[PDB]
Formats: C-alpha cells, structure tokens, sequence
C-alpha cells in the first residue's frame, strides 16, 4: 500500500518535497523506485535506493537536481527535487521493488540485517502524484 | 537384641553388646559406579583410622582396652556407679566431648612409650 | 543513459497473435535475463506482464509470452483481446545499475 | 580416685553426617528412576525400637531432600540423554485449522502445522505435517502472513526427545546406609517440624519413595495414620509454604478423552520422530474429576487444623493463585508420559468459619516442556496413541498463605510452588542419618 | 607346597603351609580403571571382614586359637585322628558346612563377654 | 577328654564363584582389543600341580565367556567412539558397472557410482566418485530411475569408520584372578568342559586367548592333543550348537586377487574419507583354499567322533546350512581390516558310510557391516591398497545336527551356530574359577 | 651372646617412588586450573625443620612435570568441551581492506571480511561480516576473486570456542601428597644439578604454582633470591636448553592500543558467537616495553654465570631465533584470554666481552589457535572489548645456544625453548617425592 | 620432634618416637575423583600388608619386635656398638637391602609357624 504526497503546483527554480506513506511490508528490508510520466510519455525510470540507503541510483536525466531518500522508521519513501525545470512536470509514483530470497542449493539467502534481493521488477504502484512546475 | 538395641541402657548394661554393634562396621562410568566406591573406600578408612588408635595404644584384639592412664578430676563431677548405672553411651559422650583429644594423646604417649622402654629393658 | 526502443504501436485484430518488440544494447537486453514487461492501462499505474524475459506472475494468462536474443526482446501476444488494450512497455537493468525503460508501444484491437 | 582410663570398642553412640544413601530396588528394561544399575532391596529390613531414646531431627533442613534432588535430575539427564534431537524441525511452520468437529472449550487449542520436512537422505525433503498444542507454538511474524509459527524454544536451546522407550512410571526406591552409617527413624506421628522425637527406631534402608513431580496437589504419598496435618518452618513467616498431609486420599480421575493416532517420520540415521497425527471421534478438552464432598471434607479438615495454631473468629477463604507462569498457576502432572496443565480454581473457591458429584476441573495438554530447574534443556513429549484415563489419589497439598492482614483476621489460602525439593518434605520427615562412632572412654578401676 | 597346594593335603599337613595361604590372600579414556578399582576395594573388604571376625575370637595375629566352645556330637560322625590325618579342609568344610554360623556366634559369644568379665574382675 | 571347636586360618578351601578378571598384555600402535589400558603380564605365572585333587565344573555354566563378551564388545566400541561418521555421505548415488576385464563369476558384483560431496567449506560442492561392492548399496527407487542408489544403512543407525590406524589382529590377551580368587585349570587331554577333572594344577592367569572372530570354523586357537573331541550342553538337542575340537590343523589360504587403488577426499574439518578409486588388473573373484586330501581325514577322524557319541556303523551326512543372510551362511572372518564372506558349502559336499588336489570357496566381500549382534550399529569396512593374502588354520568346527527321527541314520551336519561366544568356549573349558575362603572351624583337644 | 632379627615398625626410611599429587585450591567460579574437583588446604606449611638429611635429586629426573603437564592439559579439554562448536563458520569468506586512518605499519594487519551464516532456522541463511587478524586468513583462489578466503584451520580439526565467562586467569595450585607419601623441599638457594643438597625439609602440601605459559621468558615464576643461576641437563649439549633463573625481576608492560567492539550473533540453537566489531580511533601496533637498564645490565649478570660453564676470556653474543612456526619463533603469552605474539628483537643483539630510556617490541594478535603440543584439536581466542592494557615480572629466559663456537669465543644464544614442560620444570626443580617405608630390620639381643 | 625428626640420627636415638611415623602412614567426574580414588586405594592396600606381615611375624600391636630367628653375620660388618649407635636408618637400609627377603622368610617359618605347632602341642 503505497501513498504519495507533496505533489502541488510550482514555479520554476522552486523546489518540492514528495514522500510516500507505506504499509502492508517490511519497507525496511525491500527497496524502492521513483518513476515519473510526464502527461502524455512514457515511464521514466528516476531513482532507485536499497533498503539499507547503502547504494541510490539516479537517472542521468534528473541528476543533481532530484534525490531519492527514505526514513526506515517512517516507513517512508522521499523525493527531494530541486531547482524544478517545466520538463519534470510529470505524474511521480512511488514504487516498492520486487524481491525477495535467493533460493539456492535448498536454503533461502538473505542481504546484510536480513535484507531482501532485488527480484529485479516492478510490483506495486501507488496511485501517483501529479507535480506540475 | 539387635544393632544399637542397648542403645538407651546404662553403659554398664550396654557393654555386653559391644560385639554386636562391632559386627557393624564392615559390609559403571555414570553417576552410581563411583559413588558406590567413594562409599566403601571411605568406609574402610573410618575403620582403619580407629583401629590404628587402637593399636597404638596396645588394644589390638581387644574390646576393652585396660591402661595405666588416669583421668583428670577436671573432667568429671561423678563417681564411677554414677557413670556406669545412671548413665548411658550418648549422655556420656556428650559430657566429656571436649577431652577427647586430650585422653587420646596421654593414652598414646604414656602407654607407648612406657610399655616398650620396658620391653628393651626386659629384653633378657 | 538512452531509452529502448519500442514500436510506436501495434495492433491487430481480437483472437490475432500480435508481438511487441524492444531494441535495447549490449549493456541491458544483451547484458542479463533481467527483462521485463508492463501492461498500462489507460489512467493507471502498469502492472507485471512479464519478468526475467519469459515468467508470468501470478494472474497473467498463458496468452502472454515473449523471447530474448542478443540485444533484442519482445512481448508476445496471442488471442488478442480488446481488454488487452493500453501501453505496454519494456524494461531492463544496466552494468551503471539503473533502470531503463522503452519508449513504450500502444496497442489497437480492431 | 585411684582410678584408670579403659576404652571400650562398640560403643553405641551417634554423630549428625551427611553421606550418600543408594538407590535399592525390588528389581520394564528401562525406566528413568529404576535404572539398570540400582542394587536389589532388603526384603526384610530390620527396624529397631529404642528403649529410652530420645532424639531431635529436622525437616527443611534435612540433607536428604537433598540428595534425592541432585540425583533425580542429574538421572533425568542421563536416562534420557541418548534421545533424537528435534533441531531438524526449527523450520516455519505453516499454519491452519483442524478439520473435524471442535467444542467451544477446545476453539484454538490445536493448529494444523505444515512445513518441509528433512529426510534421511542428504538430498531431499517432504512435505509433511502434524498437529500441535497451542500452548507449545509462537508467531513468526505479525508483519508478513499471520499464519506461520514456530515451536516455541527454536530460538534458544534445542529441543532433544525421543526414547518412547523409556518407562516414567514413578516406581519407589529404597534409600541404604553404608556401613558406619545407621539410619534414624521417627515414629512421633505428632510431631509439628523439628523437636525431640520420644518415639524412634533405627533401619538400614529408608521404605520407597516414588519420584512424583508436581506443582499443587500431592499425589500417591505417604498418608497420614490419623488425622490431617499442616507443618510449616515457621508459621507467621509467608516466605515460607506450607506441607499438608492429609489423612484420606482424594480421588482423582484425569482425562485427554480424544482417541489419538500417531504418525512417524525418519529424519537422519536412525534419527525417528513421533508426532501427534488425527484424531478419532470429535474433539474435546481434558478435566479431572474431583469428588465435592470428598473435597469439601478435605478442605474443612485442614481447616480445623489451621484453627490449631491460628484463632477462631476467622474466616478462611480458599482461593486459585495469584499468577506466575503455567508451571505456577496450573497444576502439574505426569499420567503416564502426558503432561497435564489443570485449572484447580474450582477446588479453591470457597469458605470456611470456626461456628457421587464431582468438581469437572477443566485441563491443557502440552509438549514442549522445560526441565523443572531449568530452561537450558528441553523435550518435546512424545504423543501417545489412544485416550488416556489417568487415576491417582491426592495424599497432601502445598499451600501459600496470603500474608498480611488487619487485625490478623480473615486468612486467605492458595495452593502453590513449583520447588521440587518440597515433594519430598513429608516422605523425608521421618528419617535422619547418622556416623557410628564405636570408641568410647571408659573411666575405671582396672590397670 | 605352592599357594593353595595343600588343598589335596590332610588338615593336619595342611597347617604346615598356613603363613604361606595367608600371605597371599593381599595384593583415563576408559571405564576399565572403575573395575579395578571395584576388585581391590573388594579384596580389602573381604579381608577385612575376615580379619575383624578372627580379633573378635581373640585371634588378632593368631593362626590357630584354643577357645572355651564345646560342641554337639550331632555335628560330626567322626573321630579326630581321621579328621586331621584322612581328611583335607575341603572334604572337612563340606561336611560341617551347616553349623558355621552357629559356631561363628558361639566363638565371639561365648568368649568375650567371659573375658570382659574377667577384667573386671581382674582389676582388684 | 572332651572337645572344643577351635579356629584355624589360611586353610586352603574353594568356592564356586563370580567374579571379573584383569587385562594382562604380553610382549606402541593401539590395537582394537590389545589396549594401552592393560598391564602387562606375568612372564612366568607358574602353575601348581595339585596333588590328591579332583574337581568339577561346567563349561557353559562358566561366566569368563561372558565377560569375555562384554569386554570385546566394549572395546569395539571405545576404539570406534572418535571415528568420522559417515553420515555426509548419505546421498544418492548415480551407479552403473563399469568393470575393467570382468570374470563371469564376479558380474554385476561391483559398481561405479557417483555422487554430490562436500569439502572441508560448506560453499563448496563438488561431485566425486568411488567402486562399491554390490552388497552394499540398494536402488532407492528403480521407477523414477535405473541408476539411482542408496547405502544400505543410511535409513537406521549411522555407519561409521575411520581411525585407519587401528590394527584388528587378534593379539592373544591374558586373562588375571583379582586377589582373594584364583583359576583351577584342567590338565587332562580327554577331558570335556563339563565334569570331574582328575588333573588339575592352579593359576593366577589364563594363557592368551586370541579375540578371534568367526561364524563357521574356529580358526587361530588351541588345538587338541590327542582325539577330536564334540562337545555339546546336550549331545542330542538339535536346537544347540555343536563344537568340535579337532586334533589336526587345517591350513587355508584366502584372497581378494585385486590390485585396488584407494583415493581419499576431505568432507568436513579433517573429516577423512578413504574408498576404492580405480582398481589395477582385470577383476576376478576372492576365495580361499584347503588341502581336499587334509580336510577329508579331518571329516573322517570327525565321524567316527560323532559315531562314538551316536549309533554305531552308521551314516554321516554333510550339507551346507538352510539359508538366510551371509552372516549366517557363509564363513564369515577378518584379515587386514577387511572382511570376508565365504562360500563352504564345498566342504560340506560329501557322505561317509559305515566301511596336489584342492578346494577351492569362492568368497564375496563387503563394506557395510552391522554389528556382530547388533541393530543399533553400522560400520564401514575401509578398503585396504593393493592385494591381500592371508593364511590361517582350522582348530576347530561350529556345527550343527539336523533332526528327524531317521532312525538313527543319514544324520545331517551342516555349519551354522556362529554366535561369538561359542567360540570362545574352545578356548576357556578348561578353567574354573573359585573365590579362596582362608578362614577354618575344627575340633580338637585343648582349653 | 649372639644377636638376634628384630624388626622395628615406624621407621623413618624413604624410598624413591611415583604417584600422584592431589589438586589443593587455596582461596568466574571454575577455570581450567581452579577446577571444580580441587580441594581447599591447609593454609600452614608442615616443615620437618632442616632435618640434617643430604639427599640428591634432579630436573629432568622429575616426574612430577610430566604431571603437572598432562593435568593441564586434561584440564583444558574439560573447560573446552561444552562449548559452542564454530564448524558452521566455514564458508567461503570475501575480504578487503580496513580503511580507517591505518597507520602504515599496520597495514595488511586487518580484514574486513562478508560471509554467508546459518541462523535459527534450518532453511535459511543470512549476511553477516566481522573483522579478521591476517594472520589466521588464508587465500584460496588467485585463478578466482583476489577477495577469496577461508579460516586457517577449516580443513583440519573443528575450531571450536564458546564459554566467555570463563576466564584464562594463571590461579596457583598447590600439591598435596597421599598419606604414605611425602615430598622433599631443597632449601639450598644456591644449587644446581651438578650435586647433593645438603638442606631438605619434607613437605606433605607444595606451595602454590601459577600455570603460566610461555615460549621464551618466563613470566610470573618464582624468582632467584641470591644469585642467577644457569640450569641444563648437559651444559655442553647444543641440543640441550638452557634454563637461566634470574634474581632480579624484569618489569614488562604490553598493551594492546586499539578500542574493540564486541558483537555478537545467532549461529544456532542457543549457540552465540562472538566477534570482533568496529574499532575506533586510529589503527596501531601491539607492543610491550621493558627498560634498557634493567633487561641489558641484567643480561650481564646473566653472562657472568654463563661464563662459569663457558672458560675465561670469552666472548657472548645474543641474537634473534633461526624462525620456525610462530609458536617458537616469537615470545608468547596469553593476557585477558588474548594471545600475544612479540619479536624479541630489541632484546637479543647485543655482543658482550671480557672487558628513561626503553626498549619496545612489536606485537601480533592471533585467534585461531592451535596448543603448543597438538594439532588435533583447534580452538578459538574470542575478542576484548577495549583496550588491553597488562603488567607482568619477567623471572627468568630460556635460550639456545648454537652449534658450538670456534675456541671456545663468541658464544651465540638465542631465544629458544619448544617444551611446553619447561613451564614447570622451572618451578619443581625444588622436589622430590619418596614414599614412607615403616618396617626394617636390625640385629638386638632379646629373648 | 615431628614426622621424620630424627630420619638423619642415630637409629637408637630415632627409635625413640616411632608413633608419628606410624600415624603419618593413615589419612567430580573428572581425573581427579579418579586419582583420588586410586590413591586412597593405594594407601590402603599398602598399609594392610604392612599390617598383614606384622600378623605373620607375631608383631601384631607392636612397634618392638622379638624373635627366636638369629642373626646372620652376612648381613652385618658391625656391633651392635657401631649399628645403633653411630648410623642412621637410611644407610643401615641401603647396606643391607638384599637381604630383606631372606629375613622376612626365615621370620615366617621359623618365628609364628614353628611356635604355633609348639603350642598346640602344649595343649594337654
Ligand atoms: C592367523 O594367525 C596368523 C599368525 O599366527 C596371522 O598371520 C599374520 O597376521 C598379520 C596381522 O593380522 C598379517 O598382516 C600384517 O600386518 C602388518 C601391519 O603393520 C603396519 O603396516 C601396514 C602397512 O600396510 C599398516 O596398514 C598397519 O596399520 C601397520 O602400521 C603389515 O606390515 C604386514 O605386511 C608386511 O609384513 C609381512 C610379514 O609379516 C610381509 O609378508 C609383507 O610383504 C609386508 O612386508 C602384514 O600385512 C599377516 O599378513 C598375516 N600373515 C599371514 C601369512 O596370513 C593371520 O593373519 C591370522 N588369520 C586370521 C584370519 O585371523
Ligand atoms: C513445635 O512448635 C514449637 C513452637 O515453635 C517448637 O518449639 C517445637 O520444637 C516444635 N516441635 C516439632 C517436633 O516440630
Ligand atoms: C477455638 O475454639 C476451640 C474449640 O472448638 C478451642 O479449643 C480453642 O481454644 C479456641 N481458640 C481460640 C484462639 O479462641
């Protein structure tokens, strides 16, 4: 169960706070993705942060001005987007990451505080946050 | 009568079972081998310890020990019909406990070096 | 980092076995089995069609298939159905780890 | 005055000693008490009366009591250390309901567990399943599906049991005196603790006592010859609890009334465990079947008791304990291998002042059991086949004053303590153990 | 003789080699060291217990003892010259075996509460 | 003229009695049963003819065999105890028979399999592959596959092995009175172990009994001077054994005629394992061999022994036993570690009436053992490198007598009986033990 | 007129003889040495008062040694015994570097190291990672990942270590001789094994001695009170230690400069493992310093006496060991249950002839660990949280001397020492145990 | 004097305190219940023979022994004047040890064998 929020209308050059409520998973062993779709494109893949916030992944596109962080205790997933270009106008959606054990030789193989892999897919979407610059 | 049957008679009374109590005396790795020795070999030291007092002081053999060692008069407040008719064993023991170490080593001393200087002397 | 290339749209009629393309690179379609396939209803977020280049997830029918070789992979549609309809996408990782996605294909049932 | 010192060798005379009594026995292969190494009993042991002997012995702090405690358990452990251990089976357990017809008493006490099984071989596993207490399975986790479980202790020490082999009958034995040691018997039936016993006799071997281990009620004991008797170290001090021996024994009957069957998977080399398979017929949950008026006698006579050395104008009240873990709040049995968890509150509900038809007590079975001393080790009860119908007589309690009160008044009473030591307590009262010591100082008039 | 070479001998030949007879009667990964050590303990306490029986019969570090214990005629069918000069000691102990427990209380008995008698009365 | 009762003392006097006996090793590397624990002997325990004595006893009623038993037993298992288990290995194995040059007599006897196997890193799975006989190993299910195998034991007790070191000879032993009992030993050549013997001599030790282990013939033992002797608690109870002493020596001569190369693997933490790797030469059958001409005199002297005890110029039969497995049917014996099993039914192929050649038995060999007489235990046999040849000889024979009220003819012998302690009743009929009683009652004439 | 045998009981002659001492405690509650069977003393010394007795005895000659080695030994296998096995920690391990502020003499000291772990239930596995010694990795695939290793000992016998309370503490114990028994003190306090001592006093009780290990210098021992002196079981043997007991005690202060953190996990089923965790402040070198003054001007003393085996003119040179395992190699010594070891390069340099300022030595830290004399078993050293600081007297040096020198000049020794005996045979070079023998003979005149 | 006070004296002189040598003769899973069983059992075993060989010599209860065995003069190279006066018990054991099983054998037969058959003898 993924709930955006944050979304809202702004100038260019401002900057906008989204964050993503969760519940229904241990969100602090699984990872997360921010995708965006502008009105009208396709999906765009944003930034991806493992469970632990060890490794973050952007995307050339939106390097330096977007950055993907999260609260473990929150159970929140956050998107911290700067100095805002009309060409990030686009619905944001907060992703949870397929994963789970490696199964391997009879045993299931855990991540460092017995984190999940990356099955590496998408499973749940949330409804999406529209973030017009 | 039985083991400790004179247990309450006087201790006059009590000595013609002194043979009766003497008669008792005497008779894997898991918790029941070894303590099952541990019993015995105790048991048979407890002997031991009281037979080599008794041979030191020249009473192998013997169920009465006759020495030429006096008491003191410090230990006792009774004359021998007292002590031999109105008393027993267990009553006893319990007045004079405190001398018993005292009694042990005159006994050991005078008797032992008595009886052999006088058997070097007597020799021939 | 480049989007994968898709068909603009494709179409066919309702029982027509259709396929969907994706031209990707060396370093994702070619790179790992970690494809994958969307499903995009109209208004909505995507759902899982297709994952590690041909397994369904549970729900998904056996009329979707799909194959990989080299750098080029595709969605296989047979008995096309009008709800089927939307935009179906392909995805891929890459040796920097992120996510690419394809430009996407719209499907028509005529 | 002109006397001498002889020494007269057998003389009659006793020391206090703590030493090691052995286990004597009349004699199926394997039983946890009556081992293969215990030494065949006297079949006629000699008891002496003493003429003119008075002698002064302790309860609570005889050594005895003692004795017997190390070597059951230490026994426990031996006896019962060459057993299949069940680390194999800490796997998630996947669980559901029962499919058969279930009362509203039994509504959650058992679960279907399903899980992959390790087999004999090193390259496989099965599907299997079996169907367990709830008082022995825990929840994995609230976060993910609310319906695996574990067994309770996977997370700490292992859990070993088997040897379904192995008798638990609580068979009585024999305590004997090495030689040099005697063993002193009272026969004051009077006597309230500790004080001069007037009435005694000496034996070689102590009569038999069962290993019967128990949280409230006595069971199978020594009964009192005439009337009932409360005995306590001290008895305005609340620390301590309270020994009563009864005079009757009470019936008891105690069922698991469920017709069970037993299923079985091999794990390792030899490596054999039993579980609890379906069950027969519908499902029910165990009870004791307590008489009332024998009860209600029971409790009015250790009340008149109470009145000896407590006053009258005050109401006793018997009440279940206040709390504790189940080992402290039920109480606890063994019926031939199965471990009972029964509710006594209906036998202490009730009042009392100085001016058939039985109590249904209703039970939980459990298997996964810690040692009473210990929670370093544990075992897993085997199941057993079959409905059992356990019968027994309740020959004493052990009680727990509610001290304090205003004006000394309206006592209240609980049953309680789960001190195995305390079992032993009424058996034991009777003997104590002595050195002989056969030299003795004989002032005389020989030389 | 050897040890236990008199057992053909007659019992009056045989007490010729007593001292010899009776010289020898004395003396971490495994469970074998708990039966060694049962055997000697054993050892001891059948000596012992032998011992302590012949000391009660005034037979401390006496082979053979003249005692004060007459006896029935019921318990032999035999005169003494065939006894000691036919017979051995284990024809002889097969014979008699049913009055051993007899004499064996008759020998401490008999004998001292007789010579704790005569202590006492020795003593003046 | 009177008598008393006097005491005697260091009489020389015997009881029948029970009692253990100490270890004595005469004339480093461990041996299974030849122990760092036991003392050395006596080097000249000298014996004492006893003049002017005849005594019985009963051999079968005689204890020492017993706790001969016990000891071998329980030394087998203390050597064992610390051995690598085999556990690890309870896999499934992929096996074909792929055989280089293989006789006709030895097809399908062995097989070539492989398997998944561990290293000393639990990350590190590796395949490996070894030769086993056939004997030893079970399609766990030919259904789902033709080549799918299973050890014999990996569904029961763990089979264990290692501890290469160990030599199984069978080093003779001596056998020790403890102090207060001796030994009577039987000088007498036409003596059997029940009875009156009329020369006897004592001791404090027995000579050396070599452990030796057999099921059919009593092989490396003393044999008899003069006549061959049968003996039997019951000469004409069929359901006994029958133990024949023979006075004639029999040489055999056994193998396994195979070059085999051994390979060894790690599985754990020093966990060695050692199994057979290819196998030098083409592969024949093991056997052993017999002079024909020595053992037909040795039968001959044997039947007219059995005709003194039965009916006279009538017909002896021999036959080989009436099944069951190779423990019971074969000869079953050890040399070098190794364990063989083999074929004698030729000895036993032929008839007596009332009026270079050779033998040769073909063997089998096996790996995967159970214990002598036990079901709790399960060992394996390391393979030994290269080619073993080994000579012995025959002291003795297990028989058994077939029944049937033939009227006292066309009996039947075959060989059977193999129960360990039988064997070593060749060995100890000749003893008795008794407990000394130094202590003495007669009369005489003294006050 | 002739003289007569007569034998005299309780003559005070002794006998050379072996047996056993008795452990005697003398004032966390358990540890390899104060074990749990040791019995409490008697505090006061039983001294014969210099008895006028001359008596020779010698080291190497002193079974008692052998004792109090295998004692130890025995005594740490019961200490080591139930403990957590570490077996499940060998699994492929994936190293790098430590990168925090490391100085550069540190460098390739430490590793930080990922693994895969068993966990509390049997069907999963988890991540885990420590920090590693160099010293106990080893590399197991340069064709593979340069990132590729495991534990030293994994392919040999179990590393195994659990039991953390229990400390490694050096507790004296004193040694009580059985009645029948007694033991020699020599109060010469300048003697050697080149003759008699003329002062002995017999003891039942020895004093106590501290159990402390070490390979080169000996710590914690009893200390010379008037002169150095120089002991060998043949002074002109190359192959030969020496023992040099000084009288002037050396302080040395080691330490361990680096604040440790101790974490832990779940291996299994109540099984803990500890390890070590983050580290803070900067990465440094163990070292222990002593003073120039008192370890050079010391050695001088030490020269003088080697002079007196040595002849007149000569020239001593110490130098550093020819290497070997670790063990031998380097000073050693446990402090806190960590093992410490130290290259004594600062200390053997120095050439001496006829005619605050300190020395500080490098240190290494090791955990997995092998005993001085056996490779059968493995044990590991767990973590200090902290830093370690620690104190201890230097009494006295074993050293080697080389292959002989030319004309009796330049002399060379070094560090030496390889027996793990020679810990106590620096300690019972003071005794003798002889047993009593009361009866013998003399000629008299008597009857 | 205490334990082994005059071991270094004259032999005389050290027979003078005899008792406390005598007396100093007479007093868990792991190896050291073990050792301790086995050194009690030791201890024990040694005593009673000690103790057994007194029996045989006719010494029972004795620390001074009498004899009708004479002396041989290849047992000694001294008087009596040189033996109990000027040496000591260690050296007086060490010069004539070989010698110790032919005593104690010609004490056995000659001493308590010889004079028991005397007293049965002397019986009527
Ligand atoms: C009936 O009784 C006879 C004796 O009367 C037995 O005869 C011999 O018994 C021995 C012992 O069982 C046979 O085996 C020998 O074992 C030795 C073991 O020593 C070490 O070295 C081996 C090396 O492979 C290690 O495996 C082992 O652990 C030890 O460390 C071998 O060394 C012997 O081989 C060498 O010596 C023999 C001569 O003795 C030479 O011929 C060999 O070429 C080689 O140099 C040997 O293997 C021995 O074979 C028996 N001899 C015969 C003729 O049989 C009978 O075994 C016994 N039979 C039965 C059934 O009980
Ligand atoms: C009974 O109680 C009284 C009072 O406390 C005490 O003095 C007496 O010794 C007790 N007697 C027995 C046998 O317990
Ligand atoms: C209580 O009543 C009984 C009679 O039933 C009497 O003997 C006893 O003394 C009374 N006790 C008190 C404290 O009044």
């Amino acid at each position: 169960r993924l709930v955006e929020s944050g979304g809202g209308v702004v100038q260019p050059g401002s900057s906008l706070r989204l964050s993503c409520a969760a519940s229904g998973f241990d969100f602090s062993r699984q990872g997360m993705h921010w995708v965006r779709q502008a009105p009208g494109q396709g999906l765009e893949w944003v930034a991806f942060i493992k469970y632990d916030g060890s490794e973050k992944y952007h995307a050339d596109s939106v390097w330096g001005r977007l950055s993907i962080s999260r609260d473990n205790s929150k159970d929140t997933l956050y998107l911290q987007m700067n100095s805002l270009r009309v060409e990030d106008t686009a619905t944001y959606f907060c992703v949870r990451e397929a994963g789970g054990p490696d199964y391997r030789n009879g045993y299931n193989y855990y991540d460092f505080y017995d984190g999940y892999y990356n099955y590496h897919y998408m499973d749940v979407w949330g409804k999406g946050t529209t973030v017009t610059v | 009568l039985g083991f400790l049957g004179a247990a309450g008679s006087t201790m006059g009374a009590a000595s013609m079972t002194l043979t009766v109590q003497a008669r008792n005396l005497l008779s894997k790795d898991t918790h029941w081998g070894i303590k099952q020795l541990q019993a015995r070999v105790l048991a048979v030291e407890h002997y031991l310890r009281d037979q080599q007092l008794l041979g030191i002081w020249g009473c192998s053999g013997k169920l009465i020990c006759c020495t030429n060692v006096p008491w003191n008069s410090s230990w006792s407040n009774r004359n021998l019909s007292e002590i031999w008719d109105n008393m027993t064993w267990l009553q006893w023991d319990k007045e004079i406990s405190n001398y018993t170490q005292i009694i042990y080593g005159l006994l050991e001393e005078s008797q032992n070096q008595q009886e052999k200087n006088e058997q070097d002397l007597l020799a021939l | 980092q480049s989007a994968l290339t898709q068909p603009a749209s494709v179409s066919g009629s309702p029982g027509q076995s259709i396929t969907i393309s994706c031209q990707g690179t060396s370093n994702d379609v070619g790179g790992y089995e970690s494809v994958s396939w969307y499903q995009q209803h109209p208004g909505k977020a995507p759902k899982v069609v297709i994952y590690d280049v041909s397994k369904r997830p549970s729900g998904v029918s056996n009329r979707f298939s799909g194959s990989k070789s080299g750098n080029t992979a595709s969605l296989t549609i047979s008995g096309l159905q009008a709800e089927d309809e939307g935009d179906y996408y392909c995805k891929s990782l890459t040796s920097t780890r992120r996510r690419v996605f394809g430009t996407g294909t719209k499907l028509t049932v005529l | 005055e002109n006397l001498w010192v002889t020494v007269y060798y057998g003389v009659p005379v006793w020391k206090d000693a703590e030493t090691t009594l052995f286990c004597a026995s009349d004699a199926e292969k394997h039983n946890v008490w009556a081992t293969h190494a215990c030494v065949p009993t006297d079949p006629n042991p000699q008891e002496i009366h003493l003429e003119n002997v008075t002698e002064e012995f302790n309860m609570w702090k005889n050594n005895m009591v003692e004795q017997m405690h190390e070597d059951i358990i230490s026994l426990w452990d031996q006896s019962l250390k060459p057993c299949v251990k069940l680390t194999p089976l800490c796997v998630t357990l996947n669980c559901t309901n029962v499919t058969n017809n279930i009362t509203d008493d039994m509504r959650g006490e058992l679960k279907n567990c399903s899980f992959n099984a390790t087999t004999e071989l090193r390259n496989k596993r099965v599907k299997r399943y079996s169907l367990f207490y709830r008082l022995d399975i825990v929840q994995i986790d609230s976060n993910r599906t609310k319906s695996h479980y574990r067994l309770i202790n996977c997370n700490t020490s292992a859990i070993t049991q088997a040897c379904p082999k192995v008798s638990f009958e609580p068979i009585p034995i024999h305590y004997c005196a090495p030689a040099g040691f005697a063993i002193l018997k009272c026969k004051d039936k009077k006597f309230n603790g500790t004080g001069p016993c007037p009435s005694v006799s000496t034996v070689q071997c102590t009569h038999g006592i069962k290993p019967v281990v128990s949280t409230q009620l006595l069971l199978n004991g020594s009964l009192a010859e005439e009337e009932v008797i409360i005995r306590s170290e001290n008895i305005t001090n609340n620390a301590k609890n309270i020994l009563v021996q009864l005079n009757t024994p009470v019936q008891i009957n105690c069922t698991r009334p469920n017709n069970n069957t037993v299923k079985s998977i091999r794990i390792g080399p030899g490596q054999a465990f039993y579980y609890t398979g379906d069950i027969i017929g519908d499902i029910r949950q165990a009870h004791c079947n307590v008489s009332k008026a024998t009860w209600n006698e029971t409790l009015g006579k250790v009340v008149k008791q109470l009145r000896k050395h407590f006053g009258n104008n005050t109401i006793i009240r018997f009440a279940q304990s206040s709390g504790g873990d189940l080992e402290v709040t039920t109480h606890s049995f063994n019926c031939g291998g199965e471990f009972f968890y029964c509710n006594t509150s209906g036998l202490f509900n009730s009042t009392w002042i100085s001016n058939n038809d039985s109590i249904t007590l209703p039970c939980r079975i459990k298997q996964i059991i810690n040692m009473w001393q210990r929670i370093g080790q544990a075992m897993y009860a085997p199941p057993i086949q079959g409905v059992i119908r356990c019968v027994s007589n309740i020959t004493g309690l052990i009680l727990t004053r509610d001290g304090g009160s205003t004006n000394s008044t309206t006592e209240t009473f609980r049953p309680g303590g789960g001190d195995m030591r305390d079992n032993w307590r009424s058996e034991l009262y009777k003997y104590k153990v002595v050195k002989i010591e056969p030299l003795g100082v004989a002032p005389t008039r020989c030389k």
